[PDB]
RNA sequence: AAUG
RNA sequence: AAAUACAUAGCUUAGCGGCUAAAGCACUGGUUUCAUAAGCCAGCUAUCAACAGUUCGAGUCUGUUUGUAUUUA
RNA sequence: UAAUGCGAUAAUACGCAUGACGGUUCAUUUUUGCCGUGUGUGGUCACGGUAAAACUUAAGAAUCGUCCA
RNA sequence: GUUUUUACUAAUUAUAAAAAAGAAAAGCUUAACUGCAAUACAAACAAUUAAAGCAGGGGCAUUGUCGGCAAUAAUGCAUUGAAGAAAUA
């Protein structure tokens, strides 16, 4: 019936920047995630510009990553 | 168990349907802004303007210019006093939201009209106009002598007493005494400035 | 005080993201746009080792307290499934809403979620039969099943280990399903489609 | 399981709007006939009276709900009114209301429901 | 310990 | 048309409110035998005439539609 | 009943704002049918009722939509 | 039985009861009393039904309500027998 106690701990992203987040116990360290979410591959915007789109019209094929393995 | 719900599809109307089969003609400014005017209560200004599309930058001046001239003409009783409340809490609101789109004129009429209601003043909408034709070029160009007398009084009412603005004004006003336009105002303005340099 | 009172996400609801959903979907009225409502977190039996429909409360103490910790606020039981049957339960609940609700979901989207493996995006609204009140809403479910990410059970490891997986439900208010997409744009929850 | 209706002389009414709280006082002779208003205090009249001395922040507040109390105990005193019977209805349990009514019982007015 |  | 009982794996036969199940034959696989029977070992049949109700929960309790006896006209 | 009403932080200081168009929900008893009682060779009879059931044209009110012809 | 609170307004064999009312939650309680009762509903009679009010001792409130249960069914004369108490002889 009684609400505990939030403390704010610190958080450092994939980019340096830290925020503050609410927890219920104290942490001196601040805190690395593993994963982001300017690090994870899903959140990234799909804006791109000319130059981008160029490159993927303009592709050549090149198999040399599949006989790499013969030569070594 | 639990059940989803799907939503209607919306109903656009047909082309080529008219909406009413009565005669409402069109509407300019011009003509709205004759309609505020020849009100004689103050529920017929509460209506002469509604809606957003006429109750535009143009309508919110010309209604506070009349209901200046109603009150001071009229004794009103309780009820036609929560109009007329109601009338200027819409008017100055409408004008701090669309001030940038005034002329010249209906600055210089909202000056003089706000100093005349004895309603408590918005934000900061006195100010804001004085801004705006502080340029000192505006004055100037105001061919319309009323404008000029009109801002001029409200200033004085108002206690204003700007060195820079009144003495541009002095030679406007005694222009326009020597051309006998605006005597009334002009002659106001003047005593008062006159009375304010003597205190 | 060295504590933490305030919320980054209603900030940014407010004064950054409203004004920005206004100019891509004119509206008539001011409120009539997206707005998130509230956010529920459910536990039931089939989400945690225990293999019963019904259980006894005393054994939902542990994933009560659980809620406790992540949400902060105190969780209830869920109601009996009949009268006759008083003492046992068949899971937890907490509602949250205001400001309690946009931190919660600022800390999920930006340090769990991404460490989550199979995550793509989060289904599509549903929507519910009105109430009385003639009110359409819509529902965005999805489920968290590691949550042993956050970094609060680790003070008591042994205590906190059979916590497996939790779901998650938000409420959102709006003219059409479009309209919703583009709020839970807004919230950076990619959405799967 | 509703009571019979009793007929009192003296009847305190309440009407909450969405902006102020109003309080009458009514007499009267019998049910067939209408009433005399006796008193008719409303938080428009306390707010334009503590704002000129003491700032307050909207009608809707304490500090008016305490005032509206005082001028009916005054009114009331002024015209030998001790003993009112209560009219209760959806406005009666309005917060605003029922901090007014147990203002006007500290100060002395017996308020009676039944 | 019935039968082929 | 009245009146008293009963519809349970492939067949006899437990059960008549706490989950939807007991026992014997039959069937399947193995063992014994030169081979077949008997004897031994392990398995299998969501195991409950049909429909509508009561109840937290019915093969189990209440009605209807079918089939079978028994007594009466 | 603008000291109103409604609101998506919903609290009320702030937001919409009393007009105008459109769509919904609510007078010669509107006058015909029908029903009831009385009387009756089973209707060339009398009176009343329908705020119990079918049936007309309005005018207004309450929401709702709307840069407004 | 009675007080307080409110994101609630159901159910019964059957039923359009009920918003200053109910249901649930929290607290205290035994009026599911002693001795009487104007006036009415119904009704062959017997019995059956509703009830203002007066005195005593109480419960919850603080001057209102309580003589069992939303209402409409859950019953049996006299005789004989038995128990508690009191008055005679
Ligand atoms: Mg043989
Ligand atoms: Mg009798
Ligand atoms: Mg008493
Ligand atoms: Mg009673």
């Amino acid at each position: 019936l009684v609400r505990p106690l939030t403390k704010a701990m610190t958080v450092v992203l994939s980019n340096g920047a830290t925020l503050r987040l609410p927890t219920v116990y104290a942490r001196a360290k601040p805190w690395f995630p593993v994963m982001d979410l300017h690090s994870h591959n899903v959140w990234k915007h799909k804006i791109k510009t000319d130059f981008q789109l160029e490159s993927e019209k303009n592709i050549t094929p090149d198999f040399s990553n599949f006989y790499n393995k013969f030569g070594k | 168990i639990e059940e989803y719900y799907v939503v209607p599809p919306a109903c656009p109307p047909p082309p080529h349907n008219p909406k009413t089969l009565k005669y409402v003609p069109k509407l300019n400014r011009t003509q709205i802004i004759a309609r505020v005017y020849e009100a004689k209560t103050p529920t017929e200004l509460e209506n002469s303007a509604l809606g957003k599309k006429f109750f535009s930058e143009f309508a919110a001046v010309a209604k506070l210019v009349r209901l200046s001239q109603l009150r001071r003409a009229n004794v009103y009783n309780s009820r036609d006093d929560a109009m007329c409340v109601s009338i200027y809490n819409t008017s100055v609101r409408v004008a701090d939201k669309l001030l940038h789109l005034s002329s010249d004129e209906e600055l210089c009429g909202l000056i003089w009209a706000l100093s005349q209601l004895p309603y408590p003043e918005y934000e900061n909408l006195v100010d804001r106009s004085l801004q705006i034709l502080l340029e000192e070029d505006k004055p100037l160009k105001t061919g319309s002598s009323l404008a000029v007398s009109r801002a001029a009084a409200g200033l004085a009412s108002l206690g204003r007493w700007d060195a820079s603005t009144w003495e541009v004004l002095v030679p406007l006003l005694r222009k326009n005494v020597q051309e006998g336009k605006e005597v009334e105002l002009s002659n106001l303005a003047l005593g008062l400035y006159d009375a304010r340099e003597t205190v | 005080s060295s504590l933490h009172l305030t919320s980054r996400y209603h900030h940014m609801f407010y004064n950054v993201l409203y004004r920005e959903m206004m100019l891509k979907a004119p509206k008539t009225k001011v409120e009539q746009g997206p707005h998130l409502e509230s956010i529920t977190l459910t536990i039931k039996t089939t989400d945690t080792r225990l293999d019963k429909d019904i259980v006894d409360k005393w054994e939902l103490l542990l994933f009560s307290l659980a809620l406790e910790h992540i949400t902060g606020e105190p969780a209830a039981f869920l109601p009996p499934p009949n009268r006759h049957v008083a003492n046992k339960s068949a899971g937890v609940t907490v509602t949250l809403k205001g400001e309690k609700m946009f931190n919660f979901l600022e800390k999920l989207v930006y340090t769990i979620l991404p460490n989550q493996t199979g995550f793509e995006g989060v289904p599509q609204p549903k929507t519910l039969v009105p109430g009385p009140d003639g009110v359409v809403k819509r529902v965005v479910d999805f489920g968290v099943t590691n949550l042993l990410l956050y970094p609060d059970f680790e003070e008591h490891f042994g205590v906190f280990e059979p916590i497996r997986s939790m779901q998650v439900r938000m409420m959102i208010r709006s003219d059409s399903d479009e309209s919703c997409n583009m709020l839970v744009s807004g919230l950076l929850v990619p959405q799967l489609e | 399981p509703l009571k019979p209706l009793v007929f009192r002389p003296l009847k305190l009414f309440f009407w909450a709007t969405n902006r102020h709280v109003h309080a009458k006082v009514v007499r009267f002779s019998s049910p067939f006939n209408e009433g005399v208003p006796v008193v008719d205090i409303s938080t428009f009249d306390a707010f334009n009276k503590l704002k000129g001395s003491a700032p307050v922040v909207a009608p809707r507040s304490l500090e008016c709900y305490k005032e509206v109390a005082k001028m009916v105990k005054e009114e009331t005193a002024r015209q030998n009114i001790n003993e009112v019977t209560l009219h209760l209805n959806s406005h009666a349990s309005d917060r605003g209301v029922r901090e007014v009514v147990r203002e006007l019982k500290n100060l002395g007015l017996l308020v009676k429901k039944v």
